[PDB]
Order: C-alpha cells, then structure tokens, then sequence
C-alpha cells in the first residue's frame, strides 16, 4: 500500500527526469564542442575567432 | 480427592491478569505532532523539498 517509500520513489521518478534532460544537454553541447574542435580551427579572421571564443566560453558558463 | 469427595464446580475460574488502570498519560514533549502520523511529517518535508 502507499507508505513513505513509494512517495520517495515516486518524487525521484519525477526528479530524475531532469537528470536525464541535463545529460541530454551536457551530450549536445559537448557535441557541439567536437564540431567546433575536430572541424578546422583556423582563426585567421578575427572575427570569426572572436565568434568562436565567445561560443566555447558561453557554453563552458553553461 | 484421593481422600475426599467433591462436588461439581459451583464456581469455575483460572489465571488472570491485573494491571494498574492507564490513566491519562502526562502530555508528552512533541505531543502536537500526535493528530498525524510520522510517516505523513516526513511525506510533508520532502514534498516541500521536491516543490
């Protein structure tokens, strides 16, 4: 019958959906760290360095 | 009754148990946590916690 640990166990069913949404995330943005890194990384324009700094920074804050 | 003659029972009986009638118990310190069980206090913290 319901007792205090089924309501543990439900209120953790409930919390570890968001668990799973913030690895999601971490996965996402690390798989767009890759497509940054293993893509060239030339930064001849400054720019364009300027715009890849401030994206690996945002997503470091992140 | 070996050496002498009974009659039936006229009154039958046996072992029993006597205690001191409970009284109305001194009021004990956290008493006002009585009209609800200790499962449903602690439901009721990490319910707070998970809102």
């Amino acid at each position: 019958a319901f007792t205090f640990a089924a309501f543990c166990y439900m209120l953790t069913l409930v919390l570890c959906a968001s668990l799973i949404f913030f690895v999601i995330w971490h996965i996402i943005a690390f798989d767009e760290l890759r497509t940054d890194f293993k893509n060239p990384i030339d930064q001849g324009n400054p720019a364009r360095a300027r715009e890849r700094l401030k994206n690996i920074e945002r997503i470091c804050c992140l | 009754e070996e050496v002498i003659d009974f009659s039936k029972p006229f009154m039958s009986l046996g072992i029993s148990i006597m205690i001191k009638k409970p009284q109305k118990s001194k009021p004990g310190v956290f008493s006002f946590l009585d009209p609800l069980a200790y499962e449903i206090w602690m439901c009721i913290v990490f319910a707070y916690i998970g809102v």
